[PDB]
């Protein structure tokens, strides 16, 4: 139960690494008119 | 030139209302339909046939007014004001129930009558009369549940009555003795309806948010003109967008138009048959291996038998004040409860 | 060809002639309750009339086609 | 060019069938877990003693029920509204027994169905569409909320979350109705006049707009191929629809804007179903429907039933019988 | 029916004295049943204690009996357990126990009297509803 | 001469009259007459509705029969209340009433002068209350600015505990009672443990707050961080990564804040649902969780002094009919409360022991108070209908009642709820705008038409 417990710390953790730098990475001008929205 | 072409071509003058001949049916028909109800939740009282205040004049509200059934022992009556249960006063046929047969029977030929109008209108217009055809669907709910049901029970007592908390208490009536949300007939209307609201608030929202940029004010609704040829939004961006949110989209706008009829006509439709079943008790009560296990094994328990005992609960507390004429009287050592409540 | 409602309600001479007629509707219905002609026409129970003084059974129509007669000796009961 | 920004352009392209974005990166997981417990448990969990009873009911198909009558079991009353993963047990065996599947299944659910509301906002900025298709979808969506989670807050248990099963979900409307009297609550009729008023502008919307399409196409063929993906012009002709609906009842009830038809299309029911959303929320509190419970009495004091007081009827069978082992005392607080 | 003076007349004490108390006496016993005893008493049942209702025939084997206006005017000053032995002005509100009932201050003889003839007055009206619990509504 | 003569309609701003108060977005002399005016009907709000509660209130009634939801605000930060919430003095909470009204009168002053009197702009006026909402500088001044406000006004709380009167304390002993704060909670590891702490059952993340101490600390902190980020944000400027983050316009801060404010509606509606120390049981009435086990030592009491061992009694499911062991074994109240074990009061924490309730404790420390708040308690559950009747849906009319956490939750809920709905509205329109398509797809560089097939 220990092995499981760590295991989706593990994986939760990622995929909200994941979120939340993939929103950081400049997502405004990620659209299909205006990409310059500093 | 004769008396009757000239009133054809008065009944079908372009005025604020629209006659026609089915006018002739629709309106007397729907205005006294109407008139009914609100004279009775008004004025009239369920004291004689149900045991029940019913009218504003008695303190309810708009909750708990209604038009009551007549008494059971009225069995399935036409309750003229001149037949033979009234025999003319007007009084003794307000306090017998004939208020009820009264709007049932004035509304089943005013909806006639608004059928009748779509076809006559579309054809003068020169459209296809899908409206009409869609409204099959309404006109099949209410004489199956008006009229069908109570025919097949005891009498029209059964039917529902027209008010909010009366149709509330018909809805109580068939889980706790027709089972009725059991009913795959009932489930066929359920995804009908659900669907159909689906469907309006996904269109309506597509269109809403692939409208093309027609007009430069914020407010986008005076960007649009009824007799311009193009579409006001992208198909094709609304084809796309659910394409790769959901896997599939609409890409034929006939077919998502027709679609959209058939939905919820159909539903409608489903539930209706199963309605005529229970007009003969005719239920999706049980399911009978669930009750052979059960009968065996008390240690065997779904939610189907769980519901059971609900229904059990619902038919022995309401049935002596619901079924008045019957005189059940039950003990409160027959009367089933689990612990403590 | 009608005439648009919009300058019928904020002209004068609709104003003059329903200033009249709209509270004589209005307290013809009042009165039509609070002489209690309402409970005579429809046949609906004043609060004194549900019950005889010391019974609980309610008046229920039983019978089909003496139910005229049934509901008229209810009333009878009343004393 | 480097590795982060390949893949930052991969989640969020417009080209990929389905599109994934950053809300996917959440969705797509979190969904495929609540989709295979799911799939596990419905045909081969065994019996959950969902009212903490040691009372088990079964739900699964292999322990004798059948597609109506299966469940996900809510999990135990005696866990109440505790947070009960896999590692938290002592053995699978009594992570089944006491109805973990379902709240790993209603936990991971809500996650994902929230990531896949953001999805609709994330990928309509993409396509440079408006935005607010998300937000006719948050009434759906606020509807699982109220049955999985608010209402279980509420009332202090994930036991009285709704069953994840057919017939699950009638003994949850059943329940409520005898413990909320939610007939009589506003907000519950308004959502009835949302969903059947929407399913009524969905057939007059369909119905309409077929009643009017143009002759393209001769009577041997579909009526439907006479219209073309993309093409530029209408395929229906709106002022001949208008003219038919604004005579059936008068000019000026009929639209004429189709984008006022189309937001008209959108709001009622999404309005509507905000509102029965929050009639479960707030009934999750015990603001309940109306109680005109013996509010008419006659001159003497007598009770006179309305058809109020014939509903309270059938509210109380169902009240005494509902869980019949799992009170010990009169009232049914929670 | 109308409320008459024959239903509002109940026995003033043990001995069988009657009172009559007025449309407006009951009325007011009603209010001031609802303010301060409801909350335990609603419809004649005791929530805290099914066992014990309201209704006359109970009132009548209570020791001493309460099933006059005395009996229950003094149970209200100093209420007592249902066999006479104990005194219980501690948990159920009295004028005896009225700073820890506060609802019981502004309570006066004449208050009582009125709370008293609606407890009398009630099952004359409704019947086994008084007392009957749920099963009844 | 003309109706359309000014800047005030369709013509000149580009939006309709339903959506009119979008034409301010740019009118920061009318906007800020918009927001001062609408402080004065908060404020306003706040007076009149104390004056009605007062006006209405009869003392030797419980307040959670009666009502109220200010009048227990205001006796909970220990005005007019003595031992046990009894209430000693109604003045206080008069003046909290009136001066609220009278200075409603000065908000609406300005917010009507600069409405309609004043400067339709600010920036020629001034280069210090002018503001463009590109200008990052100048908001983050303003947020800064509005956190050292925010601060201060946590730290009256702090004052008001540790020098001007205290709180009131519903587990003070001898049934509960005004005190003051000597020794606030300052340990980081106490205050931000909260905050890390578990929301589900048993552990009630910040909801779950039970001391004074804890609560006083707990607003010192809050206190000098605000001070602190209100000077960072005054002194500093976006970084980078910041900058590349957000969308920098009017509308994309207000959705930013209405996603704040429909957390924080949420976060309230669970805080008055299961918490009774900041809101006492005394003054709100008992919490769900309370009622339910207060019915449970309703009929444990009942039982055993007719001679029932209530250790010891079978129950029909084979628990125990009255006590029964919580799944990591604590004593706890049996039947359908089992799920609220969870549950502490100041009325049922001395028959507590190590390993939950104490059967000794049960059988000979039951005082009265505890059996006359346990019945209380239970008789006034947060069950009621809309209209008032009190108890379950299927009671009869005769109480009028619903608790004020009900009334608090119910409401609470509902306006977060829309406040997510208005933040989601506005954070996709302030996307499309900045983007440059909030208007709808320009027909002639439709993006999809530039997209290759998906298949
Ligand atoms: C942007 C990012 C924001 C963060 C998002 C990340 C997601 C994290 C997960 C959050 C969801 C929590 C689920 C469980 C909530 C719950 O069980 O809530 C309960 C808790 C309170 O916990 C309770 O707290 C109690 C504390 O009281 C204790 O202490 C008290 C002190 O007086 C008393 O003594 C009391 O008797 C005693 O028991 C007990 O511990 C209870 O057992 C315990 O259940 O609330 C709380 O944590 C308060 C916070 C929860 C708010 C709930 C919001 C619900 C959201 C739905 C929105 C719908 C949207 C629809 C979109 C369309
Ligand atoms: C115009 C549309 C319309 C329609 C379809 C109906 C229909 C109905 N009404 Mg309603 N009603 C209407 C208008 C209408 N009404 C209006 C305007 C009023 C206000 C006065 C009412 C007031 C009213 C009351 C008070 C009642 C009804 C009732 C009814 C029901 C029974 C009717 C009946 O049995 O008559 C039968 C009569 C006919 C069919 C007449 C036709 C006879 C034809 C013309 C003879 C043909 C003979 C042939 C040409 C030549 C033979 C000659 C020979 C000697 C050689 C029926 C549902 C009853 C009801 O609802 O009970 C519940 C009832 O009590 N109506
Ligand atoms: C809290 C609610 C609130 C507030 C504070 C405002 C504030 C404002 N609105 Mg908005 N608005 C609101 C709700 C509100 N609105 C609602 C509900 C709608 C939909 C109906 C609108 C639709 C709308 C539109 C279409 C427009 C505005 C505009 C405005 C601005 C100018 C108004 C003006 O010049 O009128 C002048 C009005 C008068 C001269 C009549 C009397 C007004 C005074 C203020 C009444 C105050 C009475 C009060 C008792 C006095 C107290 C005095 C006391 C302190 C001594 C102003 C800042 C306008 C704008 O944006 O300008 C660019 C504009 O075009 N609003
Ligand atoms: C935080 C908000 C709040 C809460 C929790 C309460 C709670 C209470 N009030 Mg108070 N009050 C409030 C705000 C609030 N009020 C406001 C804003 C006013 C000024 C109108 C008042 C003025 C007031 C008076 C004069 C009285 C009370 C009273 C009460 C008590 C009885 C309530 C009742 O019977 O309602 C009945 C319930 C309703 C009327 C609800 C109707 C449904 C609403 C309107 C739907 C709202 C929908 C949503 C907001 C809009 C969505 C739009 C959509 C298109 C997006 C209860 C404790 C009474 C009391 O007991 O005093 C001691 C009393 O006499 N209140
Ligand atoms: C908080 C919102 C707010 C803001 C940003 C402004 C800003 C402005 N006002 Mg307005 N105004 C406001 C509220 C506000 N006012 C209120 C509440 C009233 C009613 C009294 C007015 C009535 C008013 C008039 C009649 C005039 C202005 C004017 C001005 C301009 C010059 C003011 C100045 O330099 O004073 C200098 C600064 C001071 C005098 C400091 C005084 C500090 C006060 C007295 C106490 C502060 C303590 C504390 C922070 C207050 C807490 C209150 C809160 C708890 C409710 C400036 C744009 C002038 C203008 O329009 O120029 C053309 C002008 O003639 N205001
Ligand atoms: C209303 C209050 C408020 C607002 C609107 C802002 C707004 C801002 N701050 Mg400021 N700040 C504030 C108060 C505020 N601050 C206070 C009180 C302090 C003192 C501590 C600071 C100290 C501060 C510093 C040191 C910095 C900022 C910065 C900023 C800017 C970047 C924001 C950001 O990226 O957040 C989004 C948050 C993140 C990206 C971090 C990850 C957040 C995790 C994932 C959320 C977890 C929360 C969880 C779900 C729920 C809470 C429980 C949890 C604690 C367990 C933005 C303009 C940055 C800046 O540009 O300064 C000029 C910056 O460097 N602020
Ligand atoms: C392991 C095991 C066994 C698990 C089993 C678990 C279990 C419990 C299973 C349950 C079984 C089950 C499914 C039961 C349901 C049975 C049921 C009641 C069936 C009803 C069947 C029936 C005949 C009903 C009659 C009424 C009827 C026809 C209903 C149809 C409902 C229906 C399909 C509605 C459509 C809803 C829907 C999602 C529409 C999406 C449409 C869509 C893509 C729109 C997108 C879109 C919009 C635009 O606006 C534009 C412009 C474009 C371009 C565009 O694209
Ligand atoms: C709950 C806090 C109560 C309140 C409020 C009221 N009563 Fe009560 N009542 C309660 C209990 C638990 C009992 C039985 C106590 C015992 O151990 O015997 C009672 C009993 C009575 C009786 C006796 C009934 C009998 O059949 O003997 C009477 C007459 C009575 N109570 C009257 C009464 C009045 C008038 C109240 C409002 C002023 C009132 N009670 C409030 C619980 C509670
Ligand atoms: C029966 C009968 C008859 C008939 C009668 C009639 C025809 C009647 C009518 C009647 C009517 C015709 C009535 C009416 C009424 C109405 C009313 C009573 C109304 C009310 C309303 C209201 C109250 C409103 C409200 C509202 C809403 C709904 C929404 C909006 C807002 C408001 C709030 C305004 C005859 C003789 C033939 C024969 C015998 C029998
Ligand atoms: C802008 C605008 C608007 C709004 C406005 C507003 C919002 C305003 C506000 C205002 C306000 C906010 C006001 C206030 C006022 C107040 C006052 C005026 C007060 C007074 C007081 C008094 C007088 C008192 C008295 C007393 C005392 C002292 C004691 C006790 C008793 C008594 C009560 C008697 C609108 C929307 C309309 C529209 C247009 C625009
Ligand atoms: C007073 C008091 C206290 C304390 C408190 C505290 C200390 C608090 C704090 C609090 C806090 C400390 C909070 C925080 C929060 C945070 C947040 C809320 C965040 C959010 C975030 C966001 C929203 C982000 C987003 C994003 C992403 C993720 C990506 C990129 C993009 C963006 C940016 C959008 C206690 C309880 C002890 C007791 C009572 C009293
Ligand atoms: C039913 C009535 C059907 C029409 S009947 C028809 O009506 C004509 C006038 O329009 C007459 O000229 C003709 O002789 C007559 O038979
Ligand atoms: O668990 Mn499901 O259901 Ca809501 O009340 Mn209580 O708990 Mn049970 O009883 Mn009724
Ligand atoms: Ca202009
Ligand atoms: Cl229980």
């Amino acid at each position: 139960m220990e092995t499981l417990k760590i295991t989706v710390y593990i994986v939760v953790t990622f995929f909200v690494l994941l979120f939340v730098f993939g929103f950081l990475s400049g997502d405004p001008a990620r659209n299909p008119k205006r990409k310059d929205l500093e | 030139r004769g008396w009757f072409d000239i009133l054809d071509d008065w009944l079908k003058r372009d005025r604020f209302v629209f006659v026609g001949w089915s006018g002739i049916l629709l309106f007397p028909c729907a205005y006294l339909a109407l008139g009914g109800w609100l004279t009775g939740t008004t004025f009239v009282t369920s004291w004689y046939t149900h045991g029940l205040a019913s009218s504003y004049l008695e303190g309810c509200n708009f909750l708990t007014v209604a038009v009551s059934t007549p008494a059971n022992s009225m069995g399935h009556s036409l309750l003229l004001l001149w037949g033979p249960e009234a025999q003319g006063d007007f009084t003794r046929w307000c306090q017998l129930g004939g208020l009820w047969t009264f709007i049932a029977l004035h509304g089943a030929f005013g909806l006639i009558g608004f059928m009748l109008r779509q076809f006559e209108i579309a054809r003068l217009v020169g459209v296809r009369p899908y409206n009409a055809i869609a409204f099959s669907a309404p006109i099949a709910v209410f004489v199956s549940v008006f009229l069908i049901y109570p025919l097949g029970q005891s009498s029209w007592f059964f039917a529902p009555s027209f008010g909010v908390a009366a149709i509330f208490r018909f809805l109580l009536f068939f889980q706790g003795f027709h089972n009725w949300t059991l009913n795959p007939f009932h489930m066929m209307g359920v995804a009908g309806v659900l669907g159909g609201a689906l469907l309006c608030a996904i269109h309506g929202a597509t269109v809403e948010n692939t409208l093309f940029q027609d007009g430069e004010g914020a407010s986008t609704f005076r960007a649009f003109n009824p007799t311009q040829a193009e579409e006001t939004y992208s198909m094709v961006t609304a084809n796309r967008f659910w394409s790769q949110i959901f896997g599939i989209a609409f890409s034929n706008k006939r077919w998502l138009h027709f679609f959209m009829l058939f939905v919820p006509v159909t539903g409608l439709w489903m539930s209706a048959i199963g309605v005529v079943g229970l007009a003969l008790n005719l239920r999706s009560y049980d399911f009978i291996s669930q009750e052979i296990r059960a009968a065996e094994d008390p240690e065997f328990e779904t939610f189907y038998t769980k519901n059971l005992l609900l229904n059990e609960g619902i038919r022995a507390w309401m049935a002596p004040q619901d079924q008045p004429h019957e005189n059940f009287v039950f003990p409160e050592e027959v009367l089933p409860r689990g612990n403590a409540l | 060809g009608e005439r648009p409602f919009s300058d019928i309600i904020t002209s004068v001479r609709y104003w003059v002639i329903h200033s009249i007629t709209i509270p004589a509707l209005f307290i013809a219905g009042w009165l039509f309750v609070s002489t209690g002609l309402a409970y005579d026409v429809f046949g609906t129970p004043r609060p004194d009339s549900y019950y005889a003084q010391e019974q609980r059974s309610i008046p229920l129509v039983t019978d089909r086609f003496e139910a005229k007669q049934q509901v008229e000796t209810f009333l009878e009961q009343l004393k | 060019a480097n590795l982060w920004e390949r893949f930052c352009n991969w989640v969020t392209s417009t080209d990929n069938r389905l599109y994934v974005g950053w809300f996917g990166v959440i969705m797509i997981p979190t969904l495929l877990a609540a989709t295979i417990c799911f799939v596990i448990a419905f045909i081969a969990a065994p019996p959950v003693d969902i009212d903490g009873i040691r009372e088990p009911v079964s739900g699964s198909l292999l322990y004798g029920n059948n597609i109506i009558t299966g469940a996900v079991v809510p999990s135990s009353n005696a866990i109440g509204l505790h947070f009960y993963p896999i590692w938290e047990a002592a053995s699978l065996d009594e992570w089944l027994y006491n109805g973990g599947p379902y709240q790993l299944i209603i936990f991971h659910f809500l996650l994902g169905a929230s990531c896949y509301m953001g999805r609709q906002w994330e990928l309509s900025y993409r396509l440079g569409m408006r935005p607010w298709i998300c937000v006719a979808y948050s009434a759906p969506l606020a509807s699982a909320f109220a049955v999985f989670l608010i209402y279980p807050i509420g009332q202090g248990s994930f036991s009285d979350g709704m069953p994840l099963g057919i017939s699950g979900t009638f003994n949850f409307m059943i329940v409520f109705q005898a413990e909320h009297n939610i007939l009589m609550h506003p907000f519950h009729q308004l959502g009835v006049a949302g969903v059947f008023g929407g399913a009524l502008f969905c057939a007059m919307h369909g119905s309409l707009v077929t009643s009017s399409l143009i002759r393209e196409t001769t009577e041997t063929e579909s009526a439907n191929y006479g219209y073309k993906f993309g093409q530029e012009e209408e395929t229906y002709n709106i002022v001949a629809a208008h003219g038919y609906f604004g005579r059936l009842i008068f000019q000026y009830a009929s639209f004429n804007n189709s984008r006022s038809l189309h937001f008209f299309l959108a709001a009622w029911p999404v309005v509507g179903v905000w509102f029965a959303a929050l009639g479960i929320s707030t009934m999750a509190f015990n603001l309940n429907g109306f109680n005109f419970n013996h509010s008419v009495i006659d001159a003497k004091g007598n009770v006179i039933n309305t058809w109020a007081d014939i509903i309270n009827r059938a509210n109380l069978g169902m009240e005494v019988m509902h869980e019949r082992n799992a009170h010990n005392f009169p009232l049914d607080l929670a | 029916a109308e409320l008459t003076p024959e239903v509002l007349t109940v026995p003033l004490n043990s001995e069988g004295k009657t009172i009559t108390l007025t449309e407006k006496q009951y009325l007011e016993g009603k209010r001031l049943f609802q303010y301060a005893c409801a909350s335990c008493h609603v419809g004649g049942i005791t929530k805290t204690n099914p066992s014990l209702d309201l209704r006359t025939e109970t009132l009548a084997l209570a020791t001493p009996p309460r099933d006059n206006i005395e009996g229950l005017v003094d149970y209200m000053k100093n209420p007592t357990t249902y066999d006479g032995e104990q005194e219980i002005a501690e948990v159920h509100p009295s004028l005896r126990s009225a700073d820890i009932f506060p609802k019981m201050r502004n309570l006066t003889e004449k208050d009582l009297v009125a709370i008293a003839g609606h407890i009398l007055v009630e099952p004359k009206i409704l019947g086994d509803k008084w007392g009957g619990g749920k099963v009844y509504y | 001469n003309s109706i359309f003569a000014t800047n005030r309609d369709q013509e000149s701003s580009g939006f309709a009259w339903w959506a009119g108060n979008a034409r301010l977005i740019n009118l920061s002399g009318k906007l800020l007459g918009a927001h001062v005016a609408h402080a004065g009907l908060i404020v306003f709000w706040a007076g009149a509705m104390t004056l009605f509660e007062l006006a209405h209130f009869i003392p030797e009634k419980p307040m959670y029969e009666q009502g109220l939801i200010l009048i227990p605000h205001i006796a909970t930060l220990g005005w007019g209340v003595g031992p046990g919430g009894e209430v000693v003095d109604t003045f206080p909470f008069f003046v909290v009433g009136v001066v609220h009204l009278i200075s409603s009168a000065v908000l609406g002053f300005g917010g009507v002068y600069h409405a309609i009197r004043g400067p339709e702009t600010l920036e020629e006026y001034s280069s210090f209350f002018g503001y463009d909402w590109k200008d990052k500088n100048k908001m983050t001044t303003i947020l800064g600015f509005h956190l050292i406000v925010l601060g201060i006004g946590a730290l009256l709380l702090v004052a008001k505990a540790m020098f001007f009167g205290g709180l009131y304390d519903t587990w003070a002993p001898g049934g509960g009672d005004v005190r003051v704060i000597t020794n606030p909670t300052l340990d980081p590891r106490v205050i931000f443990g909260y905050l890390l702490k578990s929301p589900f059952g048993g552990e009630g993340w910040i909801v779950s707050v039970n001391n004074l101490e804890d609560v006083v600390g707990g607003h010192i902190w809050i206190g000098l961080i605000c001070i602190a980020g209100g000077i960072w944000h005054i002194l500093t400027t976006p970084f980078g990564w910041a900058r590349r983050a957000f969308i920098w316009s009017g509308e994309a801060y207000l959705s930013y804040s209405l996603g704040a404010l429909s957390m924080m509606g949420f976060i309230a509606t669970c805080f008055v649902w299961f918490n009774n120390t900041v809101y006492p049981s005394e003054f709100y009435g008992p919490t769900g969780p309370e009622a339910s086990q207060a019915q449970a030592m309703t009929f444990l009491i009942r039982d055993q002094k007719l001679g029932a061992n209530v250790g010891s009694a079978q129950g029909p499911t084979g628990l125990g009919k009255y006590l029964m062991r919580s799944p990591t074994g604590e004593i706890i109240f049996g039947g359908e409360t089992m799920r609220f074990w969870d549950f502490r009061g100041p009325w049922l924490e001395p028959l507590r022991g190590p390993n939950g309730l104490d059967l000794n404790k049960i059988k000979n420390d039951i005082q009265p108070w505890q059996e006359r708040r346990a019945a209380e308690y239970m008789t006034h559950a947060p069950l009621g209908s809309l209209n008032s009747v009190g108890g379950v849906a299927t009671e009869i009319n005769s109480v009028n009642f619903v608790s004020p956490r009900s009334w608090l939750a119910t409401s609470h809920f509902v306006l977060a709820f829309f406040f997510l709905v208005g933040h989601l509205w506005h954070a996709g329109r302030a996307r499309a705008a900045a983007a440059g398509f909030e208007k709808g797809i320009d027909r002639e560089s439709e993006p999809v038409l530039s997209m290759p097939s998906l298949d």
